[PDB]
């Protein structure tokens, strides 16, 4: 959270309309992180700002609801298939 | 900074607060052709309008006593959150601006500070606050989020909480379903914090005690009808009676319709505290699908001027309050000049009945006032102490004059006040109270015509295990018009003279009922095997004894 | 010289998805990079300019993307921006020439 | 013929021996079928005669 609120810093500024540094850059996407548990605390702030992040490790289910997490993108599947699985191989042994 | 309409007042000291004025967001679609805007807010809670009002009477109340926390004055800053985490999160960052200035070292140089801030009522919305509001130790109090996940300090450093969390009420609804012999349920939760872990400690407990669970579904406020249509067709499939739902009102409404619209009844519903009270679900056109249910309360207290200040609340008098507009124009159903028709400015509000001053008991309420009361002595006890007893490294005191919030925080951990009920409050290590429950009944009014909760009984945290719950069952209707305990088993229980079978790829719960052969007997109601016979002793023809 | 997972390897598998997240926004962009007028996303069939780009553009372009990547292969989000793969079932083994 | 444990889950059980003039024929049988009209069960209850 701490790195996430330097990344949204000039957008913040100009939704709270406090504005001083008058040189700060813009971050267009985020690669997200790894833990599913900071993924959706980062994505909490970022879709604030519709700024889009694509998470390479991150793979709870949770983050597939659009109504909460607007721009959240994967390069990994989801665990449902990696339950079922499991199933199959419990029920393949007997 | 920060959102259009809110409630202000300015002092030495500011707190925020945070409460659901109203229901829910604007049901829209996101597409990105253009740059994307505010989303509105649309359905009114008079409910929430009443729990802001405590907290401004609280703070008054206090600012007029010179006994606690003289020559000093309290402001406020409150906002609305329409339970969305969006609305709550631009709230937080316009509470914790000052101190995000210097962490990010990024003009004002001068704006006001928050020492605390009054939690909101959902647990997901208050997860979310929390996370910001830890990063720069600001105390939040909350009045309603009693999700057992908020108790973890590794995460949550400065939070503290006014009510008790969910495991008694999953212990408690496991101890009713044993206590009135049932062994063939259904769940249903909401897809949030607040409800998938109190599910689970209510599975957890149920296996404990040999009770058989056909069906679990998950719901939410914004379900397609495809959804709701899946889990309707769950619930009309199975011979279960009794269902337990973990849940909200906005979180229930769209099931409840749709079952009441197909005329499903005979069902036994068991809520938790956020429903059980809701005037969302209490309806009269609902009676004959929800009518009989029981559910639980929270214990009751006493403001003893809330009711006086309520009734003169004004849209041109309150110049503080941003929400009384809104709430005229609600409540009378009018336009207030700068096609309704003009609002008079004269107009009673004890006319039109409301959740606003239609109550019978003040319960979130109260937790409110504690919420208030609880900063105002932490900072009472800031305010008189003496060098060599203070908290600090050498005994040292803060100023009262130059207070920060984590001394504030600290100070709050150490509490130990008695409230105007003659109780004590203290928060344990995990930031957390105890409180007693109380188990109420859906009634139907005989001349209102309206529905009456009734209380049956109540549930002793206190006590030892085995021993928390009581039940007064004369006073309870199962349907709102019967008097017989309903069944609720899979199977019925094979006779005296017969021993249990085994359905295959079924729970323990169902069985079958099979004779006991030439030469055996059985005495019991429930027989997993047929006993032999003594020996020089034979079985009698019906098998019950020998001879 | 000295033995540490930063070059004791023997696949790319999570260092592999940060590959394909970065070449995911960079055709993003290059998408971006080439829209004649009439055949944009946006309002009217009108396209962003790449000199002042924003976010929710970059967004909205993600959202319908659909390229090949360096193996050959198809790379698509779906309605929820999730992905489909293979999965590989190993068993632990003991090194007998190491430990 | 599998039998009932009072408190346990479904995949621990108990066997008991058919009686005399019922017969089982299969594994994990969780009922003894009787033999036909004019047929009676062999010593071993695993077939009828
Ligand atoms: C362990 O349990 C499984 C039952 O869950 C047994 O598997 C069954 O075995 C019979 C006889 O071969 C088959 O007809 C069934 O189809 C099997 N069931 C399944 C799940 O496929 C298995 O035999 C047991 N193993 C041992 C060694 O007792
Ligand atoms: C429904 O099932 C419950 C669960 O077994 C039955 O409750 C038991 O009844 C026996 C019979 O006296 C008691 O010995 C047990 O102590 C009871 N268990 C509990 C947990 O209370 C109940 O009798 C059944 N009801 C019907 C109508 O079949
Ligand atoms: C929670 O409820 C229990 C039961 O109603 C309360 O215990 C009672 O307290 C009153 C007040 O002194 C006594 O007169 C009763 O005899 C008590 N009943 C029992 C069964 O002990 C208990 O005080 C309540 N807890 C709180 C914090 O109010
Ligand atoms: N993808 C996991 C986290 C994870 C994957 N690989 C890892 C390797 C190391 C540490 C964490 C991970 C998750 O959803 O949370
Ligand atoms: N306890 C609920 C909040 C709540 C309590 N009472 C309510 C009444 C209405 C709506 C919400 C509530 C939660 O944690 O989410
Ligand atoms: C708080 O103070 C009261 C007496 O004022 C005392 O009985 C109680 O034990 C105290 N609380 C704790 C947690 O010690
Ligand atoms: C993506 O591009 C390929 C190749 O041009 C095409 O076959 C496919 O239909 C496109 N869409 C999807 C969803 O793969
Ligand atoms: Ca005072
Ligand atoms: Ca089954
Ligand atoms: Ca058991």
């Amino acid at each position: 959270l701490e790195a996430t609120l330097s990344f949204v810093a000039q957008n913040k500024i100009d939704s709270l309309n406090l504005d001083c540094s008058e040189h700060i850059p813009s971050t267009i996407a985020v690669v997200g992180a790894t833990g599913s548990g900071v993924s959706t605390a980062v994505a909490n702030l970022l879709g604030l700002f519709y700024i889009p992040q694509v998470s390479y490790a991150s793979s709870s289910r949770l983050l597939s609801n659009k109504n909460q997490f607007k721009s959240f993108l994967r390069t990994i599947p989801n665990d449902e298939h990696q339950a079922t699985a499991m199933a199959d191989i419990i029920e393949y042994f007997r | 900074y920060g959102p259009d309409q809110r409630a202000q007042k300015k002092g030495d000291i500011i707190l925020g607060g945070l409460f659901p004025i109203h229901f829910g967001v604007a049901a829209k679609d996101q597409d990105l052709k253009s740059r994307p805007e505010s989303v509105e807010c649309i359905r009114y809670n008079f409910r929430g309008f009443r729990w802001l009002q405590a907290m401004i009477f609280a703070i008054e109340e206090i600012n007029s006593s010179p006994a606690l926390l003289p020559n000093l004055t309290l402001g406020y800053r409150i906002f609305d959150t329409c339970n969305t985490v969006s609305k709550a999160l631009e709230a937080t960052l316009s509470f914790v601006a000052q101190n995000k200035i210097d962490s990010l070292n990024l003009c004002s140089e001068h704006i006001p500070s928050t020492i605390a801030v009054v939690g909101a009522t959902g647990s997901g919305v208050s997860t979310a606050v929390a996370n910001l509001l830890g990063l720069f130790y600001i105390p939040q109090v909350s009045y309603a989020s009693s999700s057992r996940l908020l108790s973890n300090k590794n995460q949550f450093k400065s939070f503290l909480r006014t009510i008790p969390n969910d495991e008694h009420q999953a212990t408690a609804m496991a101890d009713i379903i044993e206590y009135f012999r049932w062994n063939w349920v259904g769940t249903i939760a909401a897809d949030d914090d607040y409800g998938r872990p109190g599910i689970e400690k209510f599975r957890e407990e149920a296996e404990e005690r040999d009770i058989c669970i056909d069906f679990s579904e998950l719901i939410s406020q914004y379900s397609d009808e495809e959804e709701i249509q899946h889990v309707v067709e769950v619930i009309q499939n199975s011979t279960a009676k009794v269902i337990v739902v973990f849940s909200s009102g906005p979180d229930l409404e769209p099931l409840i319709k749709e079952i009441v619209r197909r005329n499903i009844t005979g069902k036994i519903w068991l809520a938790s505290e956020a429903w059980a009270s809701s005037s969302l679900i209490a309806m009269p056109q609902y009676f004959h699908v929800v009518g009989g249910t029981i559910g639980f309360a929270l214990k009751a207290g006493q403001i003893p001027g809330f009711r006086e200040f309520l009734k003169k609340v004004h849209p041109r008098k309150s110049v503080h309050n941003g929400f009384a507009k809104e709430f005229w124009e609600e409540t009378f159903n009018c336009h207030l000049q700068e096609f309704r028709p003009l609002c008079t400015g004269d107009e009673n509000i004890s006319s039109v009945e409301t959740p606003y001053i239609d109550y019978t008991h003040l319960r979130i309420s109260y937790n409110v006032y504690l919420a208030v009361y609880s900063i105002a002595h932490a900072l009472q006890d800031i305010y008189t102490c003496l060098p060599g007893r203070g908290l600090f490294t050498n005994g040292s005191c803060a100023d009262i004059k130059k207070v920060e919030a984590w001394q504030v925080l600290k100070h709050l951990r150490h509490l130990n006040f008695t409230n105007n009920m003659g109780e004590q409050v203290t928060f344990d290590e995990c930031g957390d109270l105890v409180g007693n429950y109380s188990i109420i009944n859906w009634h139907l009014s005989p001349e209102d015509g309206s529905i009456v909760f009734k209380e049956v009984g109540y549930y002793n945290v206190y006590a030892k295990k085995g021993e928390r719950l009581f039940i007064n069952e004369e006073k309870i209707l199962w349907s709102g018009f019967s008097r017989e305990v309903p069944f609720s088993n899979c199977s019925r229980d094979c006779l005296a003279g017969t021993r249990k079978g085994i359905i295959e790829g079924e729970p323990t719960c169902c069985f079958e009922c099979v004779e006991c052969p030439d030469g055996e007997y059985s005495d019991e109601t429930d027989a997993s095997a047929c006993n032999k016979c003594p020996d020089d002793f034979w079985s009698n023809e019906n098998h019950t004894s020998c001879i």
